[PDB]
RNA sequence: CCCAUAGUAGGCCUAAAAGCAGCCACCAAUUAAGAAAGCGUUCAAGCUCAACACCCACUACCUAAAAAAUCCCAAACAUAUA
């Protein structure tokens, strides 16, 4: 990889870009004729937002997301990835890769609230105050839409709205 | 008043002699071949000449300024 | 370096002498004394008339049935008119002007004592109809957009077509039929009787073929 | 900062256009002027021609001379005072290509075709572009040609010209 | 995804190859240097300048450099052409007055060029430069 | 190259890049000369003067900039890309 | 073809071995040649 | 800032933002082109 | 994401209308920039866009949602094989 360090010694900042260790993909992949990372190794519907040893291939040191131009996946792998992390943030998932900041951790928020399959920003939704008829109620989403294509096992298909 | 006159008096023989025009076997000859009435088009215009692009891509400003109209 | 080609050329487009929209008039110039019934099978299914281009290369398509008045046909002449350019394009009718007669009863009436008197007049449109065309030496997409201004406006579902656009909605709904993967059509269905669907269906849907509903028109229903 | 205007030789009068530009800028103006006309008193026939001015920080002003305007030279050449009004459907003279081979000799050394790398034949293709936008004509060789060209064209020309007037005159008159 | 369908050249980039080859074969020596991103006035100022003295100065794109480059015999002048590049065809080889009028903006880098199929430097051009006169170089011996 | 006229590149006193050209890892710094070289953060302040040190032995890429506090700022940007050593030399010089 | 790696000489270390060639075969014998080279090489100047 | 079902900005300097469940226009040259999705 | 030199303040009309008040023409230099597509200007000027040079993630499945009066309204639940 590459990284900046930056060393203040008498009035002079030395700016110095260095290369360390990166790891290189597997031997044998499965299907090299693919050509996402997913499609390579034939996870395509294959993996959800627990897949954290998965995610963490693709995200930031603090969190963040990387671009497709990095990471090789398709737009439509890309987009699957970014909600999963996204849900696998919000489940309390990822703890080592908290966002960067230098003293405002200490006035602890509200406790925890364990939640999973969290699709919306959850200081962002209103409650249902009213829930509306029997022949259109005002459902709550659960999961993303992004993985109706995943693999079912349970003969039923999973539920995106409950 | 004021606005710009300065026309000589052109006669039958005026702008042939006022300035020392010479003969015409002193000019170079490239000076005879110029396209004067009408500009060349791009069938008569040769692909790998440099004013063929030159053409087309006027042609090809003149499209997107008659599209550029209604777009934000 | 960017690749070039070349503009497309108008050498062979004539835009006729009064490009502007007609006035249209809001009654007939001989009334109409006998009032007729509410035929409403004018705007039901497809239309049968004005339904390709004549002249110009881009049209307002009409995608449902409806009947336009003297305000629709003001609204779109004026916009029309003072969207367009005279010099390069020309716009076209292809509905007539209003000829069939509403008649309303007097306001606060109870129900009876003969019909109302004849109020208005309107013009009927079907599904697939063009409306409006225009032609000359200019590309679709200012025309597109000041035309899809317009057909927002209609009493009706209503777009912006060309040409090319026009052919290649129709090749699309072709090929939609034949690709369909299901091996249930409500074409066959009804046409064979299949679970007795006719006591259901109306005698119009053998040919509607599941597409049209009442004066709507589904263009993904297949 | 620079100044783009054109101002005429003999004749540059402290006050609009450059009046209020210059003002803005924060400079003397009748020293500018004074200088100019001094400078071009060289020049025997009172010329407008372009002028370039270059402003520094300590408030003062370098300025450097140009040619002539293609549009001046070109209807001097032709012998008419007016622009055409309808170019390309109305010709508003004749001129012989070696007028334009001289105009181009003698403007081709000012500051927009000397500090380029052009030959004369790309500058005598641009006085023939500006001639053409003038609604002026120009062919081959016009030895015996010009002589009559010129003998009916000024009649008909002043003819159109009249008849030109005398429109101007109804339309002035039906206000 | 299957092959894609190579396209195939264009007239500008045929005549560009063309132009090129003959301003590469006909030259004595040629000067590549940054193209700074100067105001157009100036730019025309130095345009000007250089060519006073009978030397002229072109701007190519790259992705046709490049291929020429490759399989010609000057391979060796690519790894230089990886930015904003320009090159000065310059017959009759001088290189003192460019020197002079390049000295006047430091910013103006030589990054170097060919001298009669020698491939030198900035300072190998200065030392060069530096060279006595020829007639004083061929009496010597 | 916006960002440094909007910033206001007057500070600075004094810039130098050194670089080979026959070395594949000079990019970045010949891009920045590029963009340093720009006529509207040259003509932020014209007390300040640009250099471009070329030389063909060095093979390293180098960046040396000082500025009117007289602290020296270095960035031998060989792996380190244009656009990271720009912000991070209009954060220096907006800092300081 | 190809042509010379080319490197610089501010450091340097190696020189055209062309030259090499030519002087081994030149330069080690006496004046009876150099006459030659001073006779001959000026016939064109 | 108006209610809008449809945002679109209105200048070069409009940016559109998705802030607390909904589509903002903001402008920071022209105040007047604030917008918020209803 | 950059980049805006020029005949030229193209002529006519206009007090002035310079690409941008209205029309006719729309050539033409440099490797590249339209007798000018949006503004913007009293006229100018200062901004973009179209243009070389510079690398080039996609540069986009089109749009298609709302509030009334006593008190929301089953409880819940995305993953063990038709
Ligand atoms: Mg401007
Ligand atoms: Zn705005």
């Amino acid at each position: 990889f590459r990284e900046v360090v930056e060393t203040q010694e008498g009035k002079t900042t030395i700016i110095e870009g260095r290369i360390t260790a990166t790891p290189k993909e597997s031997p044998n992949p499965p299907n090299p004729s693919g050509q996402c990372p997913i499609c390579r190794w034939n996870l395509k519907h294959k993996y959800n937002y627990d897949d954290v040893l998965l995610l963490s291939q693709f995200i930031r040191p603090h969190g963040g997301m990387l671009p497709r131009k990095i990471t090789g996946l398709c737009q439509e792998e890309h987009r699957k990835i970014e909600e999963c992390v996204k849900m696998a943030h919000r489940a309390g998932l990822l703890p080592n890769h908290r966002p960067r900041l230098p003293e405002g951790v200490v006035p602890k928020s509200k406790p925890q609230l364990n939640r999973y399959l969290t699709r919306w920003a959850p200081g962002s939704v209103k409650p249902i105050y009213k829930k509306g008829p029997r022949w259109n109620r005002v459902r709550m989403p659960v999961g993303s839409p992004l993985l109706r294509d995943n693999v079912c096992y349970s003969r039923t298909p999973w539920k995106l709205y409950h | 008043v004021q606005l710009t006159t300065y026309a000589m008096g052109v006669n039958i023989y005026k702008e042939g002699q006022d300035v020392p025009l010479k003969p015409d076997a002193e000019y170079p000859e490239w000076l005879f071949e110029m396209n004067l009435g009408p500009p060349k088009t791009l069938e008569e215009l040769d692909p790998e000449s440099r004013e063929y692009w030159r053409r087309l891509r006027k042609q090809n400003i003149w499209r997107h300024n008659r599209l550029s109209k209604n777009k934000r | 370096v960017k690749t070039l080609l070349p503009v497309p050329s108008f050498e062979d487009v004539s835009i006729p002498e009064k490009p502007k929209l007609r006035f249209i008039e809001r009654a007939p110039l001989v009334p109409k004394v006998r009032r007729e019934p509410k035929n409403l099978s004018d705007i039901r299914g497809p239309s049968t008339e004005a339904t390709e281009f004549t002249e110009g290369n881009f049209a307002i398509l009409a995608l449902g049935g409806g009947y336009l008045h003297w305000g629709h046909f003001e609204m779109m002449r004026l916009t029309i008119n003072r969207s367009m350019d005279p010099k390069n394009m020309f716009a076209i009718w292809r509905v007539p002007a209003p000829f069939k007669p509403i008649t309303r009863k007097s306001v606060g009436h109870r129900m009876g004592g003969g019909k109302g008197a004849i109020d208005h007049y309107v013009t009927p449109v079907k599904a697939g109809r063009l409306v409006v065309e225009m032609g000359g030496r200019c590309e679709f997409e200012e025309v597109q957009g000041f035309l899809d201004q317009v057909a927002h406006k209609l009493p009706f579902a209503a777009k912006a077509v060309s040409r090319g656009t026009l052919e290649k909605m129709r090749k699309d709904q072709e090929e939609r039929e034949r690709n369909n993967q299901n091996p249930w059509t409500f074409e066959r269905i009804a046409t064979a009787n299949m679970l007795g669907i006719r006591k259901v269906l109306s005698p119009y849907d053998l040919t509607h073929k599941g597409k049209y509903w009442g004066k709507f028109y589904m263009p993904k229903r297949v | 900062g620079v100044i783009r205007a054109i101002v005429r030789a003999g004749l540059a009068m402290p006050g609009p256009p450059l009046g209020p530009v210059l003002g803005q800028r924060g400079v003397s103006i009748n020293q500018f002027c004074k200088e100019f006309n001094e400078r071009t008193k060289d020049i025997k026939e009172g010329i407008p021609l372009p002028t370039k001015i270059l402003v520094k920080p300590d408030r003062t002003f370098e300025i450097k001379i140009g040619q002539p305007t293609v549009s001046y030279f070109l209807k001097a050449a032709a012998g008419i005072e007016k622009g055409a009004r309808q170019t390309g459907k109305e010709v508003a003279g004749l001129v012989t290509l070696k007028h334009v081979y001289e105009i181009a000799r003698i403007k081709a050394q000012d500051e927009a075709f000397a500090l380029q790398d052009v030959p004369l034949s790309s500058v005598v293709r641009s006085i023939i572009g500006s001639a053409r936008s003038l609604g002026i004509r120009v062919v081959k060789d016009l030895s015996s040609e010009e002589l009559a060209a010129f003998q009916k064209e000024r009649a008909i020309f002043l003819a159109a010209q009249k008849e030109a007037d005398l429109a101007a005159q109804e339309e002035a008159a039906k206000k | 995804s299957p092959p894609s369908p190579p396209q195939e050249e264009i007239g500008l980039i045929r005549l560009l190859r063309r132009e090129i080859a003959a301003v590469f074969q006909d030259n004595r020596m040629i000067a590549v240097c940054q193209n700074v991103a100067l105001s157009a006035e100036d730019k025309l100022l130095m345009r000007h300048q250089l060519r006073k003295h009978k030397i002229l100065m072109k701007v190519f794109p790259n992705q046709v450099l490049k291929p020429f480059l490759e399989d010609s015999k000057y391979q060796n002048l690519l790894p230089l052409f990886v930015g904003h590049n320009m090159l000065l065809v310059s017959e009759e080889p001088k290189v003192k007055e460019m020197v002079r009028i390049l000295r006047t903006v430091p910013f103006l880098p030589l990054l170097g060029g060919c001298i009669d199929d020698t491939i030198l430097s900035r300072q190998g051009f200065i030392n060069y430069s530096k060279l006595p006169s020829l007639p004083l170089v061929q009496g010597e011996l | 190259a916006a960002a440094l006229a909007r910033l206001g590149l007057r500070p600075v006193k004094q810039v130098r890049v050194q670089f080979c050209p026959f070395e594949k890892n000079v990019e970045s710094t010949r891009t920045f000369l590029q963009t340093v070289s720009s006529e509207k953060v040259r003509s932020t302040n014209l007390n300040c003067s640009v250099i471009a040190d070329v030389r063909h032995d060095g093979s390293e890429p180098c960046v040396d900039v000082l500025f009117g506090d007289g602290h020296r700022l270095i960035m031998r940007g060989a792996h380190l890309t244009a656009l990271e050593m720009l912000t991070a030399f209009a954060s220096h010089i907006r800092a300081r | 073809e190809a042509l010379a790696g080319a490197p610089l000489d501010n450091a340097p270390k190696e020189y055209p071995p062309k030259i090499q060639q030519l002087v081994q075969d030149i330069a080690s014998l006496t004046l009876l040649e150099i006459s030659d080279l001073n006779e001959l090489l000026k016939k064109t100047l | 800032f108006k209610n809008k079902t449809v945002l679109k900005k209105r200048c070069k300097d409009c940016y559109l933002v998705k802030r607390r469940g909904r589509w903002y226009v903001y402008c920071k040259t022209h105040p007047r082109h604030k917008q918020r999705q209803m």
